């Protein structure tokens, strides 16, 4: 059993491109400098492996992945975990995998506030998951 | 040989943007279908600064045409000469960006701006010797603004050694056009400062004291305002496409107005501008022109030059006129009005003469001031700023879209750090 | 293709609906068959040959009100699946249409609405009708709002509300069932436009000359409103202002998301010719409280955004003239974080007019929609009529009965108390 | 050339049939009498002139039920030998159907196959018409698909099946002949394509507004399904799907051969005036689960081939574009051994209509024949309700007496307990 | 002098090959039955490249149409040029191959062969000098795939010293047309390798990407996906058919093109291509040819080229054009996409120029690219062929045909080996 969330227009409850670029760097300890590289969906899939173990099987994740093809496989085992866990908001697969900046951004704002109503505070090297 | 790219960005950008290319086709004798059936070899001769020249004997706008919402090019597609635009270049959106900066800046717009840089690049490679850029926007709304300031940047970036020069339609004093405009404008001109190499600053509220008071014009409409603006641009131009006696060209200009790389943002006016019934009881000589363009009433931006002083001027005349008189009225100007001029830029009137008058006209005159005055339109902006961000009203519309405090607040700074540059050479003896 | 998906909520959003697609038609030149002898594509899917149809759903718990619009005039206009009926309605309880009737269709209404909007390209997004006091246009629409803010997000939603009047009401839990429907709708709404059945009421009789005005008539006075905002959209426009646009220019705090809605020239036809209704005239007659559509006094508050949206022969140097005369007005203050109050919109299209209404024909229109600290009092009335009853506890043994819980009501009184202290806050002025 | 053979087996098989060539004679513009005032032949073989008759046998073991077709509209369509029936039926017993009656007629069945066949210059094979649950479509369909394998070995067999459903049953012993007919069928059928009366009737009520279906309608629906499947052997196509394809590309492992049918759209005319249908609006309404026409749950399964099969004004590039938009979506998962899950084939012509039929004529159709783990769950239920009886010997009596041995119903039940082991091992991923 | 002798395969085959024969009839000036009706001398030149010549004044395609059904060669002998085909020439089955690669290269088209290769052999024998075959199948189906392969197989080891080129539709990467594609694409590879000389990889992805974004086709259809496909073709052969200034052929093409013997999967493209209000609005000069056909929307293969680097490119050029021209734009390709060129090929552009333009054009482009990217393709087919082999699924409908696993393990291999290859010249400085 897992929590969901809603985000529309509130204030003092944001985050800048700046510092959500920097959570997700120290979270899972990689190097993106563009919000937009979160469209490949394995960031996504290791945020839901941290949050629920189990509930992705990320030995099918492709974490180098370069084509829209490889990216849509990452998001079939993210919907696959969000099935699993009973989280109902719909991914917009098709416009996030295109890479554009609106979307990811709108959907690391959700997923955001989403982690932070789950988290529980473990700690855990995504080293060892990544490889 | 010195081609220019026109660029418009959002509904303004759009409507003035049109009138100048009606405009221009006039002049270079270029109908709505992009056929020549001008007279003269003169109007064909650097006739590629604007238009690129296709197959069958055709002529196509070096323009191209951007907006987040389509209803706008639309209705520039339905127009009179709608038809001349090569259709790949109108680049526009579904969305919109709300009024809001920072989605024209780095959401709406950022998912519409590489599809833009791609045709600009295109523009570029077709020329042979490009001069540079002319984009045509309003600083108050978010695609002008916010779109339009990320495409500079990245044309910039691009094209680091090409002139790049703006006409701003900018916030008016008495009312505002949208609530958020304060916060859009000071953003705008955060990057304008640095990534513009010129700016002409046009204010509806002139335009429209303008048309009411000096053309007689009891309700002027849009596109009445529009053509003022666009008789000025074809007068900034003018010398680099037809022959003249003294010629100048927008480097030229820049060099002249520009004293200081910050301080490139000019207070635009065109002379002579009469009623219908009032043209035939006076006849226009060079110092009726030269008197019409000295003066507060007949300038584009909502500021008195006389609470200031002038940096430069550069006056540009068309038609068959005296050398020695023009001369002559450009020393007088300096003479009588020595305390509106500024004391250490001895001779601070640049001019430029264009053999060909524009149509309807014998001779015609443009005026670009670099006045320190336009300081006030800056504070208005910055009050009005920090008024509302102290409050961190509407905030949340901006940050809701991954924009920071911080950025604003560099742009307020910067905004100031202008105001008093200024003021410092205002005041310098 | 910048398409706009209409909902209609219980009795008022489905009547008001009746009136604006009506209008509509009548714009488009749609007959009430769906033909027509490509601006109309906003509000209308077409299909096949020669047919449109609303981009609409109109939803009631019961079937009578729009068993009407099955069996009317307009029965071939809509696709039967986009006319959704239960069979018992909320009887004016908000439990009943939040959870016990209206968990029962729900999904079916949000999957038309997934339908629908899979067949846009654009989506603008939704304009949302219904009533603050019933059961349905309560109850239902916050359960709405909630599924929707879910499954799409940041597309933005716009919603027009019959707000309580102050002495004319119909129902006795009216108070319970709008404290409620606002608390839980707030975070949910992006921009809420309300009206007043009895300001309408006063505006029929006394600029109409209308000694009994009905519903019907306050609902066509509503269309033209809902034209003028979405005219913008539809036609070509001189300066031109979009769904998302309002959202921006009129609401400076996320809670503050209640502009009101003001409407110019309303005249009669014997009324109109010995008149010359200029743009001053109009946005004059509109800056006067008494033409207003809230029973609300602005001169006792502060303005804190005003959006005129002009319709017709209208001229952009007018318009401004005029505004600068209305800022120098001494009943006009607006809030001292605010130097700027006006966001200004003109479309080309007059207003068009509806066989046999109660309006005549004019040349120009004004709508205006401004934020005002006034709203506050309403706002302090209605907790004070919500404390009156809930301190003797008085109907909620039937709302527990649906399965709401008491908590929940001292909840959102809280939440109401909380944003009447929100408003009271914004009003004051700077220090330094 | 390609000739297709049909047989129709028992009440279900015939009537069903009864429907199919109705269908096809409107679709070629045969008359009743065989007559037309060549495209039809794959279907039908032609004699003499002026004369048309159907490549089917229409078998069952009491004379009532054919001796209809006899008497009817169609009497002079089919040859009187084609028309084959006994004296006594099967009493809803799979002995008596496969043994006791059955080894009395199967002979003269198979003897009028192979002269049919005789008559075949290019047999593309069988489509066997039946149900699970009555004695002469269970016992004596079996009977027939062991001979057939004998007698024509590689020569590809298809089977269309009303497959009992969950809640709704005629008779009490249809566990008892579905679980043992598909035990002795399960190695003599290539393909299987099974299909429920309880889902046929609620797409009915639902999507064409019928209040009572009759089982006419039903296999009025069924009829279109095969016409998809064979459209593409009767007509020209893009792209185009023969009967051999399906089983290499709808059967990954011999025992899982039991695809799943879906037709879309099913509308009313009244209904589809209101409504254009795109690829993607079809392509989407068959992915919908309520649409299905087994009453099971593929979002709790897998999909380990999807084939689609679109009739009429289609476009191949609009059909990839849609199925793209599909493979995003949640509710569609696939096994992981699979990532190519689709065929797709399109042909030309648009679905023909019955004349009074319930559907309305639409310019597209698209028929999707989809294998799924999610139909291990009726299996389950099957062998469960198996279970339940056996465990007291309920009925086994009946059997027994018509020569069937007790070992053979365990032998039955342990076959059907290894396919459901092997579909759950299908189910699962692959390690690394 | 020089026929060519053309083979086609199954359902695309034909569909593709019946376009391409109808577009050079057109520029042959060849009607439906096969009677000259054009107007100039060098149309008839060199007609027997492509045609017979029967008795009468008529002209008969080299064609051989082969498919296990028959529907497909009805509909052809239906269409509008299906009579100019010579009635023997049309081999058909009954039975068909149920999608199935092991029964159109074992079994089913194992019966249908010998009376397919009887015509070829006879085709072979008219023509004074062969210059070889073209075959035009899919990969991904039964017939073209296992049938087409194993014509190949046979026409190689009777003539082993003529070229063989293929024109293959390759499986898309977004979507499957059918399920066990990805086996019958491998299979077919494994022989391709072997026994092409030259491979043109064409993709249903990429074209109607094509039809779409660039040429404004709302809905295309197969029909229109073929035009592209054939007008490429005809480009191909251009220079064999017409006089030029530098002349090409099918033999210089592949000595240029392929470097190394099993690197012969070229990625084509056409140019130019464009709207039909769209063409009003540009001149097609060289230089705008030659941009079209450099970039990665233009190629009918859906792997990026900026994601490998060019081996080679071959540019074919028809119309009246300047050489020069062609030169100084085949040298700035290079110069400014130097990162995208293999550094240890110099001058790794080949350009050939046919003075004669196809109908309706002044002039055409055809680009053949050698790109490393191409393995990229190689690559999503071997991992699907894993997915589904390393469970063993589908895989009775081949063994069940007489095949066994070591034969499928193998073509693997052969796949694996030659994307390393790719591989390794891709990162080899
Ligand atoms: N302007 C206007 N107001 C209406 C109309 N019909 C009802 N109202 C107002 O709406 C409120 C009553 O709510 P309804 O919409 O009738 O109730 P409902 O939404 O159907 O809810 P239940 O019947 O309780 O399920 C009262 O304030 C009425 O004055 C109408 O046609 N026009
Ligand atoms: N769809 C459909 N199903 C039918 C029809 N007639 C019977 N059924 C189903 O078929 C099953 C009953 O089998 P029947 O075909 O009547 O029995 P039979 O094959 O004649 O076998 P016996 O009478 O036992 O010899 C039940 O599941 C019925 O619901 C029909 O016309 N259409
Ligand atoms: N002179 C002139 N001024 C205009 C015109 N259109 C708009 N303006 C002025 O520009 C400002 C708004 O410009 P606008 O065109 O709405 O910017 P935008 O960025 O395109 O607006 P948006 O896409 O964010 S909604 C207002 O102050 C208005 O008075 C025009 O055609 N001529
Ligand atoms: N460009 C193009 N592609 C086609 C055409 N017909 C089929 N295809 C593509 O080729 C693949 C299947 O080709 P197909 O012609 O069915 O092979 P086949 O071997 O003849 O098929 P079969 O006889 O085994 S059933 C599919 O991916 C399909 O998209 C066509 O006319 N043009
Ligand atoms: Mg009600
Ligand atoms: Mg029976």
């Amino acid at each position: 059993m897992a929590v969901n969330v809603y985000s529309t227009s509130v204030t003092s409850e944001n985050l800048s491109r700046h510092d959500m670029l920097a959570w997700v760097n120290d979270s899972l300890h990689l190097n993106y400098t563009k919000i937009e590289q979160l469209c490949s969906g394995a960031a996504y899939c290791q945020f839901m492996d941290m949050l629920f173990p189990g509930c992705v099987h990320l030995r099918k994740v492709k974490f180098q992945a370069k084509l829209e093809h490889e990216y849509i496989h990452n998001f079939k085992v993210l919907q696959a975990a969000f099935k699993k866990m009973g989280v109902d908001k719909i991914i917009p697969v098709e416009k996030l995998v295109k890479g554009k900046f609106q979307d990811n951004f709108e959907f690391i704002q959700w997923f955001k506030k989403f982690f932070d109503a789950n988290y529980d505070g473990k700690d855990y090297n995504p080293l060892l998951a990544r490889q | 040989m010195r081609e220019i790219v026109h660029i418009q960005a959002g509904q303004c950008g759009n409507q003035i943007g049109a009138k100048f290319w009606e405009v221009i086709s006039d002049e270079h004798g270029i109908d709505p279908t992009g056929s020549y059936h001008g007279d003269s070899d003169l109007q064909l001769e650097r006739i590629n600064v604007y238009y690129n020249e296709a197959a069958g004997n055709k002529y196509v706008p070096r323009a191209i045409l951007v907006d987040l919402e389509p209803g706008t090019m639309d209705s520039v597609r339905s127009g009179p000469f709608g038809q001349i635009f090569r259709p790949d270049n109108f680049v526009f959106g579904q969305s919109g960006a709300g009024n809001n900066w920072a989605k024209g800046h780095y959401t709406e717009g950022a998912e519409l701006v590489d599809s833009v840089l791609d045709v600009v690049r295109k523009e570029s490679e077709s020329c042979d010797c490009l001069q540079g850029f002319q984009l045509t926007h309003s600083l108050g709304g978010g695609t002008g603004s916010g779109m339009g300031t990320l495409l500079i940047s990245k044309i910039r970036e691009e094209y680091p050694d090409r002139i790049m020069n703006t006409f701003s339609v900018v916030p008016s004093p008495k009312v505002s056009d949208t609530v958020v405009e304060p916060y859009n404008a000071t953003l705008s001109v955060h990057q304008l400062v640095e990534n513009t190499d010129e700016t002409y600053c046009i204010d509806n509220e002139a335009l429209y004291d303008i048309c009411f008071r000096t053309l007689k014009l009891t309700t002027p409409t849009y596109g009445d305002l529009n053509h003022l603006v666009s008789a000025t641009m074809s007068g900034v131009t003018t010398c680099l496409r037809f022959p003249g006696q003294l010629n100048a060209d927008l480097r030229k200009l820049a060099v002249n107005m520009v004293p200081f790389p910050r301080l490139h943002f000019f207070m635009p006016g065109f002379a002579p501008l009469t009623s219908r019934g009032s043209q035939q009881y006076r006849a226009l000589t060079v110092p009726e022109l030269t008197q019409q363009m000295f003066d507060a009433k007949n300038m584009m931006a909502a500021c008195d030059p006389r609470h200031g002083r002038y940096l430069t001027v550069a006056a540009v005349f068309r038609g068959r006129m005296s050398m020695k008189e023009v001369d002559e009225q450009m020393l007088n100007v300096q003479n009588k009005n020595s305390s509106y001029f500024v004391e250490w830029i001895p001779n601070n009137v640049k001019t430029a003469v264009c053999d060909i008058p524009p149509r309807g006209l014998k001779m015609s005159a443009t005026f670009i001031g670099n006045s320190t005055a336009i300081q006030e339109l800056f504070k208005r902006i910055s009050e009005q700023f920090t008024a509302m961000f102290r409050r961190k009203a509407f905030l949340h519309w901006y940050t809701g879209e991954g924009m920071d405090e911080m950025e604003f607040t560099e742009a307020e700074s910067n905004m100031n750090d202008l105001v008093s540059e200024y003021q410092q050479y205002q005041d310098a003896t | 293709m910048r398409e706009c998906i209409s909902i209609h909520v219980g009795q008022a959003g489905v009547q008001i609906g009746n009136a604006c697609w009506e209008l509509y038609c009548l714009e488009h030149g749609i007959q009430p068959d769906g033909q027509m002898p490509d601006s109309f594509n906003t509000f209308f899917s077409e299909t096949g040959a020669g047919k449109h149809v609303p981009r609409a759903v109109f939803v009631d718990l019961e079937p009578t009100v729009i068993d009407e619009v099955r069996t009317g005039t307009y029965r071939q206009l809509f696709h039967p699946e986009q006319l959704i009926t239960g069979k018992e309605d909320a009887a004016n309880n908000y439990a009943r249409g939040h959870y016990t009737i209206g968990k029962e269709i729900i999904d079916l209404v949000l999957d038309r609405i997934r339908k629908l909007a899979d067949q846009c390209t654009g989506l603008q997004g939704f304009l949302v009708f219904h009533s603050f006091g019933g059961g349905t246009g309560s109850g239902f629409t916050s359960l709405l709002m909630e599924r929707l803010s879910v499954d799409y997000g940041k597309k933005s939603k716009l919603e027009f509300s019959i707000y309580p009047a102050p002495q004319v009401s119909t129902a006795v839990v009216e108070p319970y069932n709008s404290i409620l429907t606002t608390h839980t709708t707030l975070e949910h709404s992006d921009c809420a436009f309300m009206v007043d059945n009895e300001a309408i009421y006063d505006i029929c009789r006394r600029n109409l000359d209308i000694e009994r005005p009905t519903y019907t008539n306050l609902n066509r006075l509503i269309s033209q409103i809902v034209s003028s905002i979405t005219a913008s959209l539809r036609f070509d426009g001189a300066l031109n202002v979009d769904l998302t646009e309002f959202q921006t220019n009129l609401v400076p705090y996320p809670r503050i998301h209640f502009p009101l809605a003001t409407y110019a020239p309303v005249i009669s036809a014997e009324k109109a010719y010995h008149e010359q209704l200029s743009v001053a005239e109009i946005t004059n007659a509109c800056f006067e409280p008494a033409n207003q559509m809230v029973k609300c006094d602005p001169r006792h508050g502060k303005y804190m955004a005003c959006c005129l949206l002009y319709r017709g022969d209208v001229v952009p140097k007018d318009v401004n003239a005029a505004i600068a005369t209305i800022k120098t007005k001494r009943s006009i203050q607006f809030v001292d974080w605010c130097p700027t109050g006006f966001k200004v919109g003109i479309n080309y299209q007059p207003p068009t007019v509806v066989p046999g209404g109660d309006l005549a024909k004019v040349q120009r229109a004004v709508c205006m929609l401004s934020n005002t600290t006034a709203i506050a009092e309403a706002w302090a009335r209605l907790d004070h009529k919500f404390d009156l009853m809930y301190a003797k506890r008085a109907f909620v043994h039937w709302y527990v009965g649906e399965g709401m819980e008491e908590g929940e009501f001292s909840e959102a009184r809280e939440d109401m108390a909380a944003l009447e202290k929100d408003y009271e806050e914004v009003g004051v002025d700077s220090v330094e």
